C-alpha cells in the first residue's frame, strides 16, 4: 500500500530553520493522521540527501551538534556564494493556521474519496502557496545548507517509492525514457508550423505515457523533469479538476496563482486550452514501486517486463488516440478544407498510421532487498547503490545509443513501392511513387503540381472537388509540395493545435468528448512562418508610423481590422495585434514576393522606410555536460580540461579534481563543522594516511560530544569512520555521490531556468520552437541575437537588472518574491546562431543548427584562463554561421566559470565587447570599413606576443578608420592572446578572438541587406 | 564496352574565362571560378556539355539530329547521352617569370604541379586501352615528370631560377634528359612541388573589381561592387569525349568535331570572356 | 608564403625601437619607414640601397652599434637623427637579409667590420637584389605599419 | 575475382530523395554496382517487369564494397548517424571495446571516429549547382536551378567488390562505365585476388545493407540490442530500375558500416519462407548481405 | 588482499584435475542469477590443445577461448608451465558485466609451451552435446558453485545458454 505519503513528506515544515537551537512533533497535520517513524519515512531520508551521511548520521538526526544560529543557503553547485535569510519569518503561531486556512480552500472543496487527487491537488500547491507568504526558501539542513528543504521533502517522497517497494518482501526500479531521433524528427518541416507542433508532438507524446504514471502512483514518480514548475503538469492538473467538477469561482484560487508563476504573460494556458511552449524533454526518467493496481489494489510481480511494455504500449496508444482524434475532427470539417484532403488521406492509408513516428528506448534497473537492508535495518554502504543503480540506467542507455534505428525502419512499405498499389492524390507519379518534400525519405501520398494553371490542374488531379477549397488547400499546403502520410498528419495538427489536447490529457476525458468541445468553438491560431520573422521590426514600424505611409495600401487588406479572437503562443504577436495592422497576413506575398515586391518597395522608398530582410535568426542552445552533472562528474566545473574520457582513469588528475571539491566540501557546511571535516580532507598525503587519522582529528568531534548531551550513546567507534570513507569515496574515484535530492534540485534548477528562458526569449521578439531549459530552440530576428545570447548566457546562471517575470535575478539565485531558489551557474552553456534567409529549406537549417553546435561544443577548443596558466576549455562556444561564414566566441574565458560573486560579471563578456562595438559603428563614430581594413592588421596583431603592443596595434586600427578623431573604445587585453584551436574539422574557423570578434559583427550585418 | 572511343583534347584560353560557380561571401570574389577539389580551377562537364552543345546546334543547324542524340536530347527525355565529357582538369597556368642568370630570358612560363599532372595521367591511363586511343608518348612523358616528384622541375634546361608571379622564388633543375615539349607552343613549362604551387597558381588568377555606374551623373550606384575571378589567356585545361559505339556518334566524331577549333566556355561572353581554342590529341602529338 | 615574417618584423622592430633613444629619432625613422619601402618598389632595390647607405653615414662606431644590434638588443644608436634613421632602416634591411639565409650572418658581420669587404656585401647584394626585393615586401610593409602604428605622428 | 572501381571524377551517389544541395552517399549500394556491371553485360532480349531477376541472371554473386585509398583498404564503420572510414587494424578490438566499461567505451568509439576516421583526409563534398538556359534567349531558363552535392576524392580511391564468377570476369576488365548519378565515370579493373569465405565469428561487419523481409520487422525491432551491437537501421529504397523506368522497392535495411553480432545470421535463416526465400537469395546474389569478419578480410553472405 | 584463476570449458573433459579450490573467498567473478552466465572471461589469442587439455599462446586476433577466473591458485603443481599476472582489474574482456570490480585482481592462467615443432593451423569449434556441459556441471560448475540444484529452477535455462555462448578454437592437433 502507499499513496500515503503526506504523512512523509511533511515529516519537515517549512519552518525547519526558526526551530533548531531556539529562534524564537512540530506541526505534523492538522488534516491528516501522524506521520510514521519505524523503517519507512526515516530510512527513505537518510538515503534521500547528501547530508545525512556528509554531516554524520546521528549527528544529522541530533540536528543540534554542530548547530547553527544563523540560517545560511549555499548553492547546490556553488558552495562558495553565501546567501542568508536576513530577518523575515512566516507569520508566527497567532497567525499560523491562517494559512492552514488556504490548505483547505481547494483541498475540502473537492470530496477526499480520492487521495491521488489530493496527493496531485498538494503536490504543486505545497511550493506555491508558501511563497505567497512569503517563507524566504530555509536550507533542508542549518549546520550543512547544500539544498532547499523542498528538495529534501520531494525526494525522500520520491525515493519513498523504493522505500514501499522494498516494504513488502523484495522489488524496486529505476524507469527511463528516451524518445529516438528528436533531433531528426524536428528537421522534418516545411513551414515553421511543423516544427512547433513537431516538438510539440516530442514533448506531448511523452508526456501521455507518464499521465498514466501522475495517476497510478500519483506524482513525485518524476525524477526528471521535477513536476514543481511545469507549464504541462499545471495545465494538466487545472483541465483533470475542470472534470472532477468544479465552480469558477472554487478553483481559480488555484488557476490564478499559477497564472503568475508560470505562464507569466497573459497569453495563458486557459485561453488557447493548450500549454504554448513545448517544454518536455525527449529523456525522462523515473524512480518505480514494485506494487502495480488493476483496481483498488496493488499487487507485484518480479517480472523485468513489468513496466518496460507497459511504456511502449502507452506510448504506441497516445498515436493511436490521436489519429483517430484526427480522423473524427477531418470528418467534421468534411466541407471546411483542407479537412476533405486529411479525411480522404486518413482513410486512405490506415495501416500506415497505425505506427507513431517517434521511437522511444526504455530502460530499467532493479534492487533488491540485499546491499540495502541487512536483517531488517540498513547496512553499510546502503548510500552507495542509488548512485550506483543510476549509474547502471545511464551505462545501458549509453550503450543502446550506440544503434540509431530510424522510425521509417519500423514501416511495412514493401508490397506498397514494388507495386503501383500505392495511393497518390494529385500527379500519379511516372516513376511509381515520388518522395515527400518535408522528409525526403518516406514515398509522398500528397502531390500538389508547381503551376501551369493552378486553378483546374489541381482539379483535374481530384485533390480537390470543387472551386471554393482550391483556396483553402492553397493555403495550407503550397504549390509543388509531395507529402508523406506522416508529413500530412503534423500539417493537419498545424492547421489545429488544440486536437494535441487528446494526447495531451492523458487518458482523462474520451476522445470524442475533446473533439466535441473543440468542434464547436472556432478560434483561428496563429503560428507564424519565417518570413513573419524576417519583417518584425516592419511590423513594429509600421505600428506607429499608422497611417502616414498607408495611402496605396489602405484597399491592399494590410491596413485592415483585427477579425475576431485569433490569438498565439507568440507573445509579440499577442500585443501587436489590434493596433491597426493585421499580423495574421503572410509578408510572402506583399514585400516577401517577387510581384508585389516592387510595388512595396516602391511605396517604401517615398515614405522612407526601413525594407525588410529576408534573415531570421535559428538560435539553437545546449548546456555542456549535463549528464555527467547529473551523475556526479566534475566536468562540468572543469569544461575542457578535463572531459568525460578522463573519467576512465580519473586518479591521473588528482591534483586538478582534488583541488575542486576539496573546496566544495568544507566550503558547503556551516558552523564548526567547517572546521571539522577541512582536516579529514586530504588525509592520505598527511603524513597521515586513511583510516589511520581517523581517531587523529577525534578532538573535534569528542570535544562537542560533551556539548549537548541527550543521546544514550556519547560513544562513537564508527561515526568518525564512516564520513572519512564516505568523502574518501567520493574522492579517490572522485566524483559527487549522486543522491534523489541532488537529482530533484538540478531538475527544479532546471525547470526555473525553462521559465525565465521563456520569459527572456519573449522579452526579445523571439518565438519559442523548443525550451527545455537546459535546452533552447527558438527563432529570433537577426539585430535581437546577442543581446539575448548575453542575457540569456548570464540567466542561466542568474545574473541581469530586472525583475523578468515576477522573480528576482540574484548572483546564482532567482528569488520568487521573498524566496531564494538555487540556479545553474557553473554549468556550461553553449549557443548557435544561423543567419537564414526564409526561402531556405527548414530542413538543412534545423539539421546544420543541430550539427554545428554539436560538432563544435567538441572541436572547438580555446586558451583559458586557469590558476594563471593556460589550457584549452572545450565547450561555452556561442557559435554563429552566415551563408558561408562562420564564427565562435567562448562565453567563459575561465575555468570553472564562476568561484566568487564577481565573477559573474565576467560571464559572456566577450559579446559584451560585440554589443558595445556594434552600438558604435552604426551610431556614426566608427566605420563600418574597420570591418575591411581589419586584414591589414591582423597578421600583426595575431603575431604579438605582448600585450601594450597589441594594444597600440588595435588602437591605431580602430583610430585609421574613426569618423570622429575622439573616439575611445577600449579593447580588453585578456581578449589579445587568447587563440582557437579546431582540429580535423574542414570548416574555416579564425583561430584568434578579434578576428571571431569581427566575423561575428559581419555576419550580422550581412544578414541586414 | 558501352564507351568504345576517347577523345582526350586541351581548352586554351584565347580570352580570359569565367566559368563561374556559386556566388557567396565566403571567399574575397562575389564571383569565383569553379573550383576542382584541390582548390584549383575546374571546367566541370556539365559546363562544357551545355556550351559545346549550344556552339554546335548554332553552328551546324542540320546536324542537329546527330547532336541531340548525342549530347542528349533536351525535348525528347528518353535515351542516354552517347557523348560525355569529363571534368576539365588545369594542366597548366600562365605565370609571369623574372629569369635570374638564365640563358633564355623569358616573361612568363607554363606552371604545373604535381596533383595536376598525377590527374591528367589519371585520365590517360583510363582511356589507353581502347584501342585507338594511344598517345603513348603524353603518358610516358608524364610519367618522367612524376618521378621527379618533389622538386621544382623545369622542362626546358635553362632557369635554374626564377621569381613566379613577382612573389615566388623558386630554384629549378632538369629532368636528365630533354622531354620533349608537351605541348608546341616555344615557352618552358615548369613543374612545381604543390605546396609552392598552388601558391604560384592562385596568383596567376585575375581578380577584378566591377562597379555599375549610373549613366547619367556618372556615379556609382549604391551597391554596384563586387569581384569576379578570371582564368587568364594561355591557360590550358585537360579534358576528355567519351563516345559509346551507336553509329551518328561516328558521324559525330567524323565532321562535327574535325570542324570544331574555336568555342565560347563560361559566362560573361559580352566582356569578350570565354573565347576557347580545342586541341585534340590525336593530331598534335 | 611570408607568415613567418610578421613575427621577424615584431622583433626587429622591438630592436630598432629600443636603439633608438631619442624621440626625434623614433620619427625619423618612421618617415623612413613610410618612405623606403614605396621608393624600393618605385626605382628598384639597388638604387635605393645605394640611397640608404649613403645617408646612414657608416663609420666603425655606428657599425658596431650595428653589430651589437645583431647581438646584444642593449645596443644603442647615435648620430644625427635623419643618419640614425637611415641606419636603423639599414639594419631592419640587413636583419631580413640574415634571418632568411639569404645573406650568411658571418659574412655580413665581417662585411660590417672590415672595409674591403663592405664593397663586397654591396656587390654580393647586387646579385640578389630581384630575389631580395621579391621576398622582402611582406616584412617591409609589416614594418611600416608597425612604425605607423607605434610611433606618434611628428 | 577483384573488381576495382576507380572513379575517374567525382562522384553522385543520390540518397533520401531531392527536396541546399542533394547529398551523395559514400559508399555507393550495391544496387547501383549491380546495375553498372548489368548495363555492362546486358542484352535487349531477356526483359522481365522483375528487374533484379534479369539482373541475377546477367552476373553471378558479388560481395559488398569498401575503400582502397593506396593499398590500404578503408571500411565504413558507423555509430549511429555517423559514418567513418577505417582501416581493419582498428575494428580488431572494436568487440572487446563494444561490451567494455562506459567511459572506456566513449574514449574509444570516439577517439575511432573522430581522430582514426579516415574520411574527410579521402573525401571532400563538393557542391555543384547547375542551370539550365533556353537557346534563343540567352538567359536562365525560369525554374532550372539545380544542387547536388557531389563525392570528390582528395587522393586516388577505388571502390573494392569481389565477383564469384570469372568468365564475366575478362568482359568487365578495362570498362569505361558510367557508374552513378548524374553521368559520371569511373573504370573498372578485374585481378586474381585471395580473400577466405564464411568463418564463424560472432561480429561482423556489414559491408553492405543487410536487408530485413518485413515480416519479422517488429520481431527484428522491438528486440535490437540482440542483433546489432552498433550502426544504423534505415529504411532505404533500393534505387531505380533501368528498364521500367521506375524505383525499385524500400526495405527496412542495417546500413552498411553496423556491427552485427552472429546471432543476427540465424534469425534471419528462421524468417522466410521459401517465396521470400528466393527474393533475398537473388538480393544477396547482386551484393545486399555481405559481412566481413573484424578479425581479417574474410567475407560472407548470410543466406549464402 | 584477493586472487583468481583461470577454467576453460573444451569439446573435452580436461578439467578434473585442474584446481584445489571451491570457493576461495565467499563472492565470485562469475555469477548464478537465473538468466544464465555471468561477467564470463573472453580471451583472444589461445587455441586448446584437446588431448590433455591446455591453451597455446598463438599470434592470431580472432582465435578466441571463453573461461571462468575464481579465486585460487592450481594445485601446488605450477609455477613452471602456466602463466599469471595481476591486472588493475579492467584489462578483462568479459561478457556481461555486472559486478563492480576490485581496481586489482591476481588471475593465473593454464599455459602450454608453443611447441614449435609443428605446423600448427587451428581450428574453431562449437560446443555440442547438450549432456556435456549437463555433466561438466557435475565436474565444475557444482564443483566450483555449490549452487547447481540449490538455486537455478531452470536448468535447461543455463544449459541452452552455454550452449548459445560458448564456442572457441582448437589446435586440433
Ligand atoms: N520537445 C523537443 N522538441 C525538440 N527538440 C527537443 C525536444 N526535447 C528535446 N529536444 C532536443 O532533441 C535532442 C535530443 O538529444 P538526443 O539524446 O540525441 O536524442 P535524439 O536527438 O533523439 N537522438 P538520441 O540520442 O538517439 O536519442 C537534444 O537537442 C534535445 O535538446
Ligand atoms: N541524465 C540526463 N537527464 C536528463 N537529460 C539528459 C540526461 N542525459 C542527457 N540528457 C539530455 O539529452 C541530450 C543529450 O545530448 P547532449 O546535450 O550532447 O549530452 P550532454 O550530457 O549535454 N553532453 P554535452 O555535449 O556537453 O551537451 C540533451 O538534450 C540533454 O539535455
Ligand atoms: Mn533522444
Ligand atoms: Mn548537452
Ligand atoms: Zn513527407
Amino acid at each position: 500500500f502507499l499513496d500515503y505519503k503526506i504523512i512523509a513528506l511533511l515529516h519537515d515544515p517549512p519552518n525547519k530553520a526558526w526551530v533548531i537551537t531556539g529562534r524564537a512533533a512540530k506541526y505534523i497535520i492538522n488534516q491528516l493522521f501522524g506521520k510514521n517513524y519505524s523503517e519507512k519515512v526515516d530510512n527513505a531520508d537518510k538515503l534521500a540527501s547528501s547530508i545525512d551521511r556528509y554531516l554524520g548520521s546521528i549527528v544529522y538526526k541530533e540536528r543540534s551538534l554542530f548547530e547553527n544560529r544563523s540560517i545560511f543557503l549555499k548553492n547546490i553547485l556553488l558552495s562558495n556564494i553565501q546567501r542568508d535569510i536576513g530577518n523575515l519569518f512566516p507569520k508566527d503561531k497567532s497567525k499560523l493556521d491562517n494559512l492552514i486556512l488556504e490548505y483547505k480552500k481547494l483541498l475540502n472543496v473537492i470530496n477526499k474519496t480520492n487521495l491521488i487527487l489530493k496527493y496531485q491537488l498538494f503536490y504543486l500547491i505545497y511550493e506555491l502557496v508558501w511563497i505567497d507568504s512569503k517563507y524566504e526558501n530555509t536550507p533542508s539542513d542549518t549546520r550543512n545548507p547544500t539544498h532547499t528543504i523542498f528538495d529534501h521533502l520531494y525526494a525522500t517522497a520520491a525515493m519513498m517509492n523504493w522505500i514501499l517497494s522494498l516494504e513488502k518482501e523484495a522489488k524496486g526500479y529505476l524507469l527511463g525514457i528516451d524518445t529516438i531521433g528528436v533531433a531528426d524528427f524536428i528537421s522534418k518541416g516545411r513551414k515553421t508550423r511543423d516544427l512547433w507542433i513537431s516538438s510539440y508532438l516530442v514533448s506531448a507524446l511523452l508526456w501521455y505515457v507518464i499521465t498514466w504514471f501522475i495517476e497510478e502512483y500519483g506524482p513525485d514518480v518524476i525524477l526528471f523533469p521535477s513536476l514543481r514548475f511545469n507549464q504541462f503538469y499545471a495545465f494538466y492538473l487545472l483541465e483533470k479538476l475542470r472534470k472532477e467538477g468544479v465552480s469558477e469561482d472554487v478553483i481559480d484560487e488555484i488557476k490564478e496563482l499559477i497564472t503568475k508563476y508560470i505562464f507569466n504573460g497573459d497569453d495563458l494556458f486557459e485561453n488557447l486550452k493548450i500549454p504554448p511552449y513545448p517544454i518536455i524533454p525527449g529523456r525522462i526518467t523515473l524512480i518505480l514501486p514494485g506494487l502495480i493496481r488493476e483496481g483498488e489494489e496493488y499487487k507485484k510481480v518480479q517480472d523485468d517486463n513489468c513496466f518496460i511494455s507497459k511504456v511502449k504500449e502507452r506510448y504506441n496508444e497516445g498515436w493511436r488516440k490521436l489519429i483517430e482524434g484526427l480522423r473524427c475532427y477531418s470528418e467534421r470539417k468534411r466541407e471546411d478544407g483542407f479537412w476533405n484532403l486529411v479525411c480522404r488521406v486518413l482513410k486512405l492509408t490506415e495501416d500506415l498510421l497505425q505506427t507513431t513516428p517517434l521511437n522511444i528506448r526504455v530502460k530499467q534497473v532493479s534492487v533488491t532487498e540485499d546491499e540495502i537492508f541487512n536483517n531488517n535495518k540498513l547496512r553499510s554502504d546502503s548510500w552507495k547503490i542509488y548512485d550506483n543503480k543510476y549509474r547502471q540506467l545511464v551505462s545501458e542507455f549509453k550503450k543502446s545509443k550506440l544503434v540509431k534505428v530510424t522510425p521509417e525502419s519500423r514501416l511495412k512499405l514493401f508490397e506498397l513501392t514494388k507495386f503501383d498499389k500505392l495511393p497518390q492524390i494529385g500527379e500519379k507519379s511516372k516513376r511509381g511513387y515520388e518522395f515527400c518534400t518535408s522528409c525526403g525519405v518516406l514515398p509522398a501520398v500528397v502531390i500538389m503540381p508547381k503551376e501551369d494553371e493552378l486553378e483546374k490542374k489541381l482539379i483535374d488531379l481530384g485533390i480537390a472537388r470543387d472551386e471554393k477549397d482550391v483556396r483553402s488547400i492553397k493555403n495550407m499546403i503550397s504549390p509543388g509540395e509531395r507529402l508523406c502520410p506522416w508529413c500530412l498528419v503534423k500539417r493537419a495538427l498545424g492547421a489545429e493545435p488544440r486536437l494535441m489536447r487528446i494526447l495531451l490529457l492523458g487518458d482523462l476525458y474520451s476522445v470524442e468528448k475533446i473533439v466535441n468541445e473543440i468542434v464547436s468553438r472556432d478560434v483561428k491560431i496563429e503560428i507564424p512562418s519565417t518570413s513573419d520573422i524576417a519583417s518584425i521590426k516592419t511590423f513594429e514600424e509600421m505600428i506607429e508610423k499608422k497611417n502616414e505611409i498607408c495611402e496605396d495600401l489602405k484597399e491592399e487588406e494590410v491596413c485592415e481590422k483585427p477579425s475576431e479572437s485569433v490569438l498565439s503562443m507568440w507573445q509579440w504577436f499577442n500585443k501587436n495585434y489590434y493596433n491597426g495592422i493585421n499580423l495574421t497576413i503572410d509578408p510572402e506575398e506583399y514585400w516577401f514576393s517577387e510581384k508585389r515586391r516592387r510595388y512595396y518597395f516602391s511605396v517604401f522608398r517615398r515614405h522612407r522606410i526601413t525594407f525588410p530582410s529576408p534573415y531570421y535568426a535559428l538560435v539553437r542552445a545546449d548546456s555542456d555536460y549535463l549528464g555527467d552533472l547529473l551523475e556526479g562528474k566534475l566536468t562540468p566545473y572543469l569544461a575542457g580540461i578535463i572531459d568525460s574520457g578522463d573519467y576512465a582513469n580519473i586518479s591521473e588528475k588528482k591534483e586538478e579534481v582534488n583541488k575542486l571539491l576539496e573546496e566544495y566540501l568544507v566550503n558547503a557546511g556551516s558552523g564548526s563543522i567547517v572546521d571539522y571535516v577541512k582536516t579529514v580532507l586530504k588525509c592520505i598525503r598527511e603524513n597521515l594516511n586513511k583510516c589511520s587519522c581517523a581517531e587523529k582529528i577525534y578532538s573535534n568531534e569528542v570535544a562537542k560530544v560533551m556539548f549537548r548531551v541527550n543521546v544514550e550513546k556519547a560513544n562513537v567507534e564508527e561515526e568518525v569512520k564512516n564520513s572519512l570513507e564516505y568523502f574518501e569515496t567520493i574522492l579517490n574515484e572522485g566524483r559527487i555521490i549522486v543522491t534523489p535530492a541532488w537529482h530533484v534540485s538540478i531538475s527544479s534548477a532546471l525547470n526555473r531556468g525553462l521559465l525565465v528562458e521563456l520569459e527572456l526569449v519573449n522579452k526579445h521578439k523571439g518565438f519559442v520552437i523548443y525550451a527545455g531549459g537546459d535546452d533552447l530552440l527558438a527563432m529570433l530576428p537577426v539585430d535581437e541575437v546577442l543581446d539575448f545570447i548575453k542575457e540569456s548566457r548570464r540567466a542561466f546562471a542568474g545574473f541581469g537588472t530586472e525583475k523578468l517575470g515576477n522573480m528576482c535575478l540574484e548572483n546564482g539565485f532567482v528569488r520568487i518574491n521573498n524566496a531564494y531558489y538555487p540556479s545553474l551557474p557553473i554549468v556550461g552553456r553553449s549557443y548557435s546562431v544561423i543567419i537564414a534567409h526564409y526561402a531556405d529549406p527548414l530542413f538543412f537549417v534545423i539539421n546544420d543548427s543541430y550539427n554545428l553546435l554539436e560538432e563544435g561544443k567538441e572541436i572547438i577548443r580555446y586558451r583559458v584562463m586557469y590558476n594563471g596558466e593556460y589550457k584549452d576549455a572545450k565547450k561555452d562556444v556561442a557559435i554563429f554561421r552566415y551563408q558561408g561564414l562562420t564564427s565562435v566566441i567562448p562565453l567563459s574565458l575561465k575555468r570553472p566559470i564562476v568561484s566568487s560573486v564577481s565573477d559573474f560579471n565576467e560571464i559572456a563578456s566577450i559579446i559584451d565587447v560585440i554589443l558595445e562595438l556594434k552600438k558604435r559603428i552604426d551610431e556614426g563614430r566608427i566605420s563600418v570599413s574597420l570591418l575591411y581594413d581589419y586584414e591589414k592588421y591582423k597578421h600583426l596583431i595575431v603575431a604579438s606576443d605582448e600585450k601594450y603592443l597589441t594594444e597600440f596595434l588595435v588602437k591605431d586600427w580602430i583610430k585609421r578608420n574613426s569618423l570622429r578623431k575622439h573616439v575611445e573604445f577600449t579593447i580588453d587585453e585578456k581578449l589579445y592572446g587568447v587563440r582557437l584551436t579546431i582540429e580535423n574539422y574542414p570548416i574555416k574557423i579564425p583561430n584568434d578572438l578579434i578576428s571571431n570578434i569581427v566575423y561575428t559583427l559581419r555576419i550580422i550585418y550581412g544578414g541586414e541587406k | 564496352p558501352y564507351y568504345a572511343f576517347a577523345e582526350p583534347f586541351f581548352i586554351h584560353a584565347i580570352t580570359h574565362l569565367h566559368v563561374g560557380s556559386g556566388s557567396s561571401v565566403e571567399e574575397e570574389i562575389a564571383l569565383p571560378f569553379q573550383r576542382d577539389e584541390l582548390g584549383y580551377p575546374t571546367i566541370y562537364a556539365s559546363s562544357l556539355k551545355g556550351a559545346i552543345k549550344s556552339f554546335l546546334l548554332k553552328e551546324f543547324p542540320d546536324k542537329r539530329d546527330v547532336i541531340y542524340k548525342v549530347l542528349g536530347e533536351d525535348e525528347n527525355p528518353e535515351e542516354a547521352s552517347l557523348g560525355t565529357f569529363l571534368d576539365a582538369i588545369l594542366f597548366a597556368i600562365p605565370s609571369r617569370i623574372i629569369e635570374i642568370d638564365s640563358a633564355k630570358p623569358y616573361v612568363w612560363v607554363y606552371v604545373t604541379t604535381y596533383e595536376l599532372l598525377k590527374k591528367v595521367k589519371l585520365y590517360l591511363d583510363s582511356i589507353s586501352q581502347l584501342s585507338n586511343a594511344s598517345f603513348s608518348n603524353l603518358k610516358n612523358k608524364i610519367d618522367t615528370i612524376l618521378a621527379k616528384e618533389g622538386k621544382n622541375i623545369t622542362l626546358d634546361s635553362d632557369l635554374k631560377s626564377a621569381i613566379l608571379n613577382e612573389d615566388f622564388y623558386v630554384e629549378l633543375e632538369a629532368l636528365n634528359n630533354k622531354i620533349p615539349s608537351i605541348i608546341n607552343a616555344g615557352v618552358p613549362l615548369l613543374v612545381l612541388e604543390d605546396s609552392i604551387g598552388r601558391e604560384v597558381i592562385n596568383r596567376s588568377l585575375i581578380r577584378v573589381r566591377r562597379i555599375r555606374i549610373d549613366r547619367d551623373k556618372k556615379v556609382v550606384e549604391t551597391g554596384g561592387l563586387w569581384s569576379e575571378e578570371y582564368v587568364p589567356m594561355k591557360t590550358i585545361f585537360f579534358s576528355v569525349l567519351l563516345g559509346k559505339e551507336s553509329k551518328e556518334s561516328a558521324i559525330f566524331a567524323s565532321c562535327i568535331l574535325r570542324n570544331l577549333r574555336y568555342v565560347i566556355l563560361g559566362g560573361k561572353e559580352t566582356i569578350g570572356k570565354g573565347i576557347v581554342e580545342l586541341r585534340w590529341v590525336k593530331d598534335v602529338i | 608564403l611570408y607568415e613567418e615574417d610578421y613575427k621577424l618584423a615584431l622583433e626587429a622592430f622591438k630592436k630598432v625601437f629600443n636603439a633608438l633613444t631619442h624621440y626625434g629619432a623614433k620619427q625619423a625613422f618612421r618617415s623612413r619607414a613610410r618612405d623606403l619601402v614605396e621608393e624600393i618598389y618605385n626605382s628598384g632595390f639597388i638604387p635605393t640601397f645605394f640611397y640608404i647607405i649613403s645617408k646612414a653615414e657608416l663609420n666603425s662606431d655606428s657599425l658596431d652599434s650595428l653589430i651589437s644590434l645583431f647581438s646584444s638588443d642593449n645596443a644603442i644608436l647615435r648620430g644625427s637623427d635623419e643618419n640614425v634613421s637611415y641606419s636603423a632602416y639599414l639594419f631592419i634591411i640587413l636583419y631580413y637579409l640574415i634571418k632568411r639565409g639569404i645573406i650568411e650572418q658571418k659574412f655580413l658581420i665581417q662585411a660590417l667590420r672590415c672595409e674591403k669587404t663592405r664593397l663586397d656585401l654591396i656587390d654580393k647584394l647586387y646579385n640578389l637584389a630581384p630575389i631580395i626585393s621579391a621576398k622582402i615586401r611582406t616584412y617591409l610593409l609589416a614594418i611600416k605599419r608597425l612604425s605607423e602604428a607605434l610611433i606618434e605622428a611628428r | 575475382k577483384r573488381v576495382l572501381i576507380k572513379p575517374l571524377e567525382p562522384l553522385m551517389f543520390r540518397s533520401q530523395g531531392e527536396f541546399t544541395a542533394a547529398q551523395s552517399l559514400i559508399i555507393p549500394r550495391p544496387s547501383t554496382i549491380a546495375g553498372m556491371l548489368g548495363y555492362i553485360l546486358f542484352n535487349k532480349s531477356s526483359g522481365t517487369g522483375d528487374w533484379l531477376s534479369d539482373l541475377t541472371n546477367l552476373l553471378a554473386t558479388i560481395y559488398g564494397t569498401f575503400i582502397e585509398t593506396n593499398g590500404e583498404y578503408l571500411f565504413p564503420l558507423r555509430m549511429g548517424n555517423h559514418l567513418a572510414l577505417v582501416d581493419q587494424q582498428h575494428l580488431i578490438n572494436l568487440p572487446t571495446l563494444l561490451e567494455k566499461e562506459y567511459e572506456r567505451r566513449e574514449k574509444g568509439i570516439y577517439e575511432l571516429f573522430y581522430d582514426k576516421n579516415k574520411l574527410f583526409q579521402i573525401i571532400n563534398h563538393q557542391d555543384r549547382i547547375g542551370i539550365s538556359i533556353d537557346k534563343s534567349t540567352r538567359t536562365v531558363k525560369e525554374h532550372y536551378l539545380y544542387s547536388a552535392r557531389y563525392l570528390a576524392f582528395k587522393k586516388e580511391v577505388n571502390y573494392v567488390i569481389f565477383i564469384d564468377n570469372d568468365a564475366i570476369s575478362d568482359k568487365i576488365n578495362g570498362k569505361i562505365v558510367n557508374f552513378g548519378g548524374e553521368n559520371r565515370i569511373a573504370k573498372l579493373e578485374v585481378d586474381d585476388y585471395k580473400v577466405d569465405t564464411s568463418i564463424e565469428e560472432e561480429y561482423y561487419l556489414a559491408l553492405s545493407p543487410i536487408l530485413i523481409p518485413d515480416e519479422a520487422l517488429d520481431n527484428f525491432l522491438d528486440n535490437i540490442s540482440d542483433y546489432v551491437a552498433m550502426g544504423k537501421v534505415d529504411k532505404i529504397s533500393l534505387g531505380f530500375d533501368i528498364a521500367n523506368t521506375k524505383r525499385k522497392e524500400m526495405l527496412t535495411a542495417i546500413l552498411e558500416g553496423s556491427i552485427v553480432k552472429r546471432s543476427i545470421i540465424d534469425f534471419i535463416k528462421n524468417e522466410i519462407k521459401n517465396d521470400l526465400r528466393y527474393r533475398f537469395s537473388k538480393y544477396e546474389k547482386i551484393g545486399y548481405n555481405t559481412l566481413m569478419s573484424l578479425c581479417k578480410l574474410a567475407l560472407r553472405k548470410i543466406l549464402s | 588482499s584477493t586472487q583468481r584463476e583461470y577454467v576453460f570449458i573444451p569439446i573435452t573433459n580436461s578439467i578434473t584435475i585442474d584446481v584445489k579450490i571451491t570457493i576461495g573467498g565467499s563472492d565470485h567473478i562469475t555469477n548464478i542469477d537465473e538468466r544464465g552466465i555471468h561477467n564470463v572471461l573472453v580471451i583472444t589469442g589461445y587455441a586448446v590443445d584437446e588431448k590433455n587439455g591446455r591453451l597455446v599462446p598463438t599470434l592470431d586476433p580472432c582465435d578466441y577461448v571463453k573461461g571462468i577466473l575464481v579465486a585460487g591458485t592450481p594445485q601446488q603443481a605450477q609455477s613452471n608451465d602456466f602463466l599469471t599476472l595481476k591486472l588493475p582489474a579492467n584489462k578483462l574482456y568479459l561478457i556481461r558485466k555486472k559486478g563492480n570490480i576490485s581496481d586489482d585482481l591476481k588471475i593465473y592462467i593454464p599455459y602450454s609451451s608453443p611447441d614449435a615443432r609443428n605446423s600448427m593451423k587451428t581450428k574453431p569449434v562449437s560446443i555440442s552435446d547438450d549432456t556435456i556441459v549437463n555433466n561438466i556441471i557435475k565436474e565444475v560448475f557444482d564443483k566450483i558453485y555449490n549452487i547447481t540444484q540449490k538455486e537455478k529452477v531452470k536448468i535447461e535455462k543455463v544449459k541452452e545458454d552455454i550452449k548459445e555462448l560458448f564456442s572457441y578454437y582448437a589446435l586440433e592437433q
